[PDB]
């Protein structure tokens, strides 16, 4: 056994080392200079490692010391307002790391019996998602679609709506462009959401190991909150860019490629990363030192982001991620370019938690939309031949067109669960059936929304309680009848 | 008595003194400090050397580590001692409860039961869900496939099949969660204890985050348990959670093991893997193990090798529908596409085969009528036609029903229906006595006896 | 005038329908090409990634 | 200092024994048949040998000749001294005036600016192009990309952008042709020397005729100049012909560099090779960089890796399709698949936005109707949809306009449209004002008042 | 000079490339197939007075030589968006599509306008 080793070869951010007989899998390995590498490929008489940083300065012969543990990272309540590196190095600008303790990037997910059944909602703000693809703490919704369908816009918008709900947020930018990322956080600041979300970053130029590890690092930071009876929302932007980076590594390490030249263990990669996200029972009071009560429950909601090419949803990486997440929101490029802005496609989308991860009143009044939408799905074919059909089914078509014209919002305008009023009693009666034509079918939205701020005490009431029975329904019925005496 | 030489991902390989060296599929123990993780021999390549897969995380492992050559393949506790709680790929309990009561400790590995087993065998297991019994009769030793995309209700439908066969009959249930989600594993365990059902249901989880070699074997483990219950001479059921994640997990193994890919990148042995898993599930002379397995379809494409090689083994196929579910019907099965190699008259009686085909027939005619009803309205149908449509509309809702495991969702009380109540219901509702009551009476109910009651409240 | 216009409909229809049948036939010829292209691309890539992957 | 060991195309590896194993990115020369030949170290292969890439024809290299190693990565001049004329990938004066040149010098290999050191603005610049200004605008300090297959006017589009914004410029431009035709470059130089605008530009040319080495490095030698100009003077323009030619070069080599092939035979390092170079171009606190660049798309496949990955690195992404060219619209921009990150209401005002998305919608609604039209004819549309296609087909060919640079090979004299007029016209047509006019009235004209006058003639 | 069928060349080069075991790319062609045609067609060009003087050693002392080159590419079923055809189009400064159906219908110089181009254009023609 030996502690040290020397660099035999170095190319493409990968180093093949001789000796270093004592060396573990995934173990850190300190190179000359300050930067480390990762022992991912220990063959006999040679160990390949991935340089976590620039690799140009490294060379032959250099003494390489073995080290103690694996990749760790700064985690804590202090990271919130900060933009951080993959290693937790503040590229933000403030400078100092107000961090509390360290934690491993790669670490097992809480097993069964440690889980609590998910049943509390995390509002995305969008009428479209919150009503028919509900999300809840401890869940993992896969946002997926072609380029430019509005994926990220949906993601950070869901983050922005947590600016006030108590959930802490994490944004793992991977393979992204620096110019773009700054733009994003700049807008996270225009709204009060930045002081409430840590942004991890692995720009398009950083090493393959840095991008490939970025999600896990940002995870351990979010796990911090869940392990201590609190809720958090992490979003891995471009989980696709991550797998392409890991593919680069496995190829340089000469590992057998499967379909699309991707490593066979790619599924396993995302698998363990995503099982990390979950709700954990209050009896996780036993923590780093059981346990400052801690009568509370904790969770970590994570919605990853896959990017499909030309709608090919059966490609290798997408196939894996869709199979993993307990729900996925498909964004269509056709819905988008048309005008349906939250380009969500119902019927194909899904949320295996469903009604549970939804407020009480939403659970009731969303049921009407789900079927009203589903019938419009069946008659969509006749839309070309409309006017050929009798009024019976003709009206169902109009209701469908309107109800889908209703489920579309401007980008940075989350809704108040008073969206409840709008959505719910769009279905109750054709308050849209009057005066349908779709042009007005939206300007009515922004009008019902603000004449409720007229008498909103009976509205913030429905907001806080997150519940409805009958009185509230009765009131709601009258609020609209009282409505059309305006505009 | 050996030392790790190379290690890549879950592909650790160990060297030994020649002769003695581990047989293939042989187990291997090895310490990495915190705990001992097991290895399974996969390839006896070269002299003295052996390729294996880590059953746990291969992290922390290093060259030269001591690997203890165990004798037998994987070891797993069988018998009634298993019924009562969860347990990972290799026997050990994960429920934090006591330790497995006892074990003859069988091997997860197999042998095809010689074709000396007691078919003929028509015992028409009553589930009993109206639609899954009226349209999809299946016998002991048979295997049923639940087809559908995500969110159709494959898993929850299995939960019901377990609870019903458990309490309304004898439990006899083994649940193999091949690569199963953790959240599902929890709600399942909780829902199973909420109802008396938990025994008999021996749970065998193989969480998604566990290595491929781990998730692959999870099927054989849960299989081996029910494989012994049949030895005891009892008619047990076996629910494999995802036939897809079985083949897919088996794909990863073949991948990093270096095998040449084939159809769509699947393992070059996909046929045989599915072959052995499926073949030991039958009705032997002594006992029987019946199976209902969720077959996920990627991109809703039945040509994909995963659900493709599955079809050859199913005795009956229950297709669920994401769109049927959207419209509110939650035993969300399409009566028109659900099939059963057993649904012929001399197997299931005439009354059954007749009312079965009749429901099929009427559901079909409505489909044809549906076209003219949109274009030139309902007023165009003859009195007999608009009678067929009213009568069909009714039977549609009738074959939906509140599951017992569904109460956490709807709140309504679930209801078990016999095979004879069902037939007695559908036959009449289409002959058709209950024309005087509104559709909603048939929406979510047991036999029409309840439907007529709800019809009074109306 | 009506009864005659109706006899004009049946003709103009069966004529304009033959056109639609022939339009569809042309699309089916164009599609068959687009297909055969993808059919080839698919079979070359599957073959290439397997053999280059083995290396 | 050392000797050749192997020679395979552009890749030659050199033995240098331990004392001086060349740093990974570093130059070194070789005497071949006649002249100097710079190799660039690429990989410190084990054993004191080293992989390099010939920055010139590798033909005529013996298997044993000596090679001197210097410490300089790459010798390229920077600053006002370069403005004069054309340069090599090696920073040599390719034109016929022995360069006065450098007061300084930089390596072509550099790091991407620090995160907090990155700036950004929203001061939109106005191109002459009606399509671009309406469908996808950009502020100075932006990254514009022109995607298109072969023969879709890819070059002529960039040259028209250049002539339009290199005037409002009043600053320092840095064109850097890479993998392009040499004939264009000669014309661009002569054309720009007569207009006398060379003294504010700066050329660098790695041709599609030159060996692989020159191509994948000339892109770097190009912007390392713009970087110098940036870290002093604030506003620079950076035009690059075919970033693809750079990636493509790296592919011809990836095989010989001895790494396994990625998807479609591309390098596994495509993700990074792109990002490194692409991340270099940015607006620093010290000075910004406006940059358009012609990203080629192989075989028209927008799913091909080069384009697919290149997308993320662009602020505004205008794409030219062969289908739109096959018609006659020769700013062949697909107004649907072409977008910008700054088509934001808060940025470009509401009138521009609503007009842009309005035009986008009706043009997309038309693509849907396109199917039923082809099978069942126009006469099957509602009087409303009928009007949709008619209004759309006006837009569809009002997007077109003759470019000045394009006068040479087409009789049509050029035109230049105000970002103000572009809004007035399209907003106008969409309102239904200019309906009466025939379609040809809108095809290939400037402001709407030209469509009007053309309608008179015919 | 007119290179007859650069398509038959590229396919011949692909043969050697694959026999040498070079990793195939799009349509099984080696990644450098563009460079194959590129360095060839780039040869064709017009050389100015100085270059001809330097090469000629002062014998020509004031003339410009040129190598005009028009290659031939054989497409399959009019698929112009194929790999090799696209590259040669990307190289050449103009093209001439001979349409298959225009040719069948008697229009023998089957040149398809509106799609065929000569980017040098006006300069390339005489005054009249
Ligand atoms: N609800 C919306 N209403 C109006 N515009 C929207 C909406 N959502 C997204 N957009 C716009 O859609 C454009 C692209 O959205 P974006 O979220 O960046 O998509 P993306 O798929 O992450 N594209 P990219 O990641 O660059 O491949 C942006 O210009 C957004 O402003
Ligand atoms: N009887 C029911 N009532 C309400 N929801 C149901 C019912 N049956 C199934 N579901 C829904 O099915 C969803 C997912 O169940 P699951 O079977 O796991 O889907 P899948 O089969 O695709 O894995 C759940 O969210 C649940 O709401
Ligand atoms: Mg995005
Ligand atoms: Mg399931």
């Amino acid at each position: 056994a030996h502690n040290e080793g020397t660099i035999v070869s170095v190319s493409d951010g990968v180093i093949r080392i001789h000796g270093l007989a004592d060396c573990m899998q995934g173990e850190m390995i300190s190179l000359p200079g300050n930067r480390y590498a990762i022992a991912l490929n220990l063959e006999r008489d040679s160990v390949g490692a991935v340089v976590m940083g620039p690799y140009a300065d490294l060379a032959e012969g250099m003494k390489v010391k073995c080290t103690g543990r694996i990749l760790e990272v700064p985690v804590g309540r202090g990271l919130l307002g900060r933009v951080v590196n993959t290693l937790g190095a503040p590229i933000d600008g403030k400078g100092p790391l107000d961090h509390d303790g360290f934690s491993a990037v790669e670490a097992i997910a809480p097993g069964v019996i440690e889980r609590q059944s998910v049943d509390q909602p995390v509002q995305t703000g969008y009428k479209a998602v919150d009503s028919m693809i509900p999300i809840g703490r401890g869940q993992r919704e896969l946002i997926i679609g072609d380029r430019q369908t509005g994926k990220t816009a949906l993601a950070i918008d869901a983050i922005i709506n947590q600016r006030d709900s108590g959930i802490k947020c994490i944004y793992v930018a991977i393979g992204q462009k620096a110019s773009t990322i700054s733009n994003v956080v700049r807008k996270l600041e225009e709204h009060g959401a930045l002081a409430n979300t840590i942004v991890v970053v692995a720009t398009a130029s950083e090493s393959a190991a840095l991008q490939y590890l970025a999600p896990y690092a940002g995870c351990a930071m979010g796990e911090y909150f869940r392990d201590r009876g609190e809720d958090a929302l992490i979003i891995y932007d471009d989980l696709s860019k991550q797998a392409v980076a890991y593919r680069q590594i496995s190829l340089l390490l000469r590992r057998p490629p499967g379909r699309e030249a991707f490593p066979g263990d790619v599924f396993y990669l995302h698998s363990r990363l995503l099982e990390r996200a979950a709700r954990v029972n209050a009896e996780y009071v036993e923590a780093f030192t059981k346990g400052e009560v801690k009568g509370k429950t904790g969770s970590l909601t994570a919605l990853p982001i896959i990017e499909t090419q030309a709608g090919d949803v059966s490609a290798f990486v997408p196939t894996n991620v869709i199979s993993i997440t307990d729900g996925q929101i498909f964004l269509e490029t056709n819905l988008f370019n048309a005008g349906i802005r939250p380009a969500v496609n119902p019927g194909i989308s899904v949320s295996r938690v469903g009604g549970a991860a939804q407020t009480k009143i939403m659970k009731k009044l969303s049921g009407g939309i789900r079927t009203a939408l589903a019938q419009y799905r069946e008659l969509a074919a006749f839309s070309q031949f409309a006017s050929d059909l009798d009024d019976a089914t003709r009206k169902q078509l109009d209701h469908g067109q309107k109800v889908t014209e209703l489920l579309k919002q401007k980008q940075y305008a989350p809704m108040s669960v008073a969206q409840q009023s709008l959505v719910l009693f769009a279905a109750e009666r054709g308050y849209l059936a009057d005066v349908e034509l779709s042009k007005i079918g939206s300007f009515e939205a922004a009008l019902l929304a603000y004449v409720d701020r007229d008498h909103a005490p009976l509205m913030q009431e429905i907001n806080q309680t997150g519940g409805y029975n009958d009185e509230i329904e009765g009131k709601l019925k009258g609020i609209l009848d009282s409505f059309k005496a305006t505009q | 008595t050996g030392k790790i030489v190379q290690v890549i991902g879950a592909v650790v390989d160990v060297e030994f003194p020649q002769d003695a060296v581990p047989r293939v599929y042989d187990a291997l123990e090895v310490q990495n400090g915190n705990e001992r993780l097991v290895l399974e021999v996969q390839q006896q390549l070269g002299g003295g050397i052996v390729r294996t897969i880590a059953m746990g995380s291969s992290d922390g492992l290093r060259r030269g580590l001591d690997v203890k050559d165990l004798e037998h393949p994987i070891e797993v506790p069988v018998g009634e001692a298993t019924l009562g709680r969860i347990m990972n790929v290799l026997g050990e309990p994960v429920d934090m409860k006591g330790e497995i009561g006892e074990e003859e400790r069988w091997a997860i590995h197999r042998a095809a039961p010689s074709y000396e087993e007691l078919s003929n065998s028509q015992e028409l297991l009553e589930t009993g869900i109206k639609v899954i019994d009226l349209m999809c009769p299946f016998a002991k030793g048979g295997k049923v496939g639940l087809f559908g995309g995500a969110g159709v209700g494959k898993t929850v439908n299995m939960m019901e099949l377990i609870r019903n066969i458990a309490i309304e009959h004898s439990g006899y249930s083994v649940f193999a969660g091949v690569g199963e989600r953790t959240r599902e594993g929890n709600d399942f365990y909780h829902e199973m204890t909420d109802s008396n059902v938990i025994d008999k249901v021996s749970l065998v989880y193989g969480q998604m985050n566990e290595p491929p070699g781990n998730r692959l074997r999870v099927a054989l483990t849960g299989l081996t348990m029910a494989e012994k219950f049949r030895d005891e001479g009892r008619d047990v059921l076996l629910f494999v959670d995802n036939i897809y994640r079985y083949t897919l997990a088996g794909t990863e193994v073949s991948a990093l093991l270096g095998r040449m890919p084939s159809a769509v990148g699947y393992q070059p042995t996909l046929a045989e893997e599915m072959g052995v898993l499926q073949e030991r599930i039958t009705s032997t002379k002594t006992g029987s193990i019946t199976s209902v397995q969720a077959v996920y379809v990627p991109a809703d494409d039945l040509t994909d090798p995963s659900p493709a090689t599955t079809f050859a083994h199913l005795d009956a196929t229950v297709v669920l529908s994401r769109q049927i579910a959207s419209l509110g019907i939650y035993p969300a099965v399409d009566p028109l596409d659900s099939t059963s190699r057993q649904l012929d008259p001399l197997v299931v009686g005439q009354e059954h085969y007749d009312t079965a085909r009749g429901v099929q027939s009427i559901l079909q005619r409505y489909q044809e009528l549906k076209d003219i009803i949109a274009i030139l309205g309902m007023d165009e149908l003859s009195e007999e036609d608009k009678l067929v449509v009213a009568r069909a509309r009714k039977i549609q809702r009738f074959l939906s029903q509140p599951f017992f495991v569904a109460e956490v969702f709807t709140g309504s009380p679930g209801k078990y229906v016999s095979l004879k109540d069902t037939i007695r219901g559908f036959k009449g509702i289409m002959e058709g006595e209950y024309d005087h009551l509104p559709e909603q009476a048939f929406y979510m109910v047991g036999s029409i006896e309840e439907a007529v009651e709800k019809a009074k409240k109306l | 005038g009506v009864v005659e216009n109706l006899a004009s409909e049946q003709a103009a229809r069966m004529v304009a329908m033959k056109a639609a049948t022939d339009n569809g036939g042309s699309l089916i010829k164009e599609l068959q090409l687009v297909y055969n292209k993808a059919r080839q691309a698919s079979i070359t890539q599957e073959l290439t990634e397997i053999v280059s992957g083995a290396a």
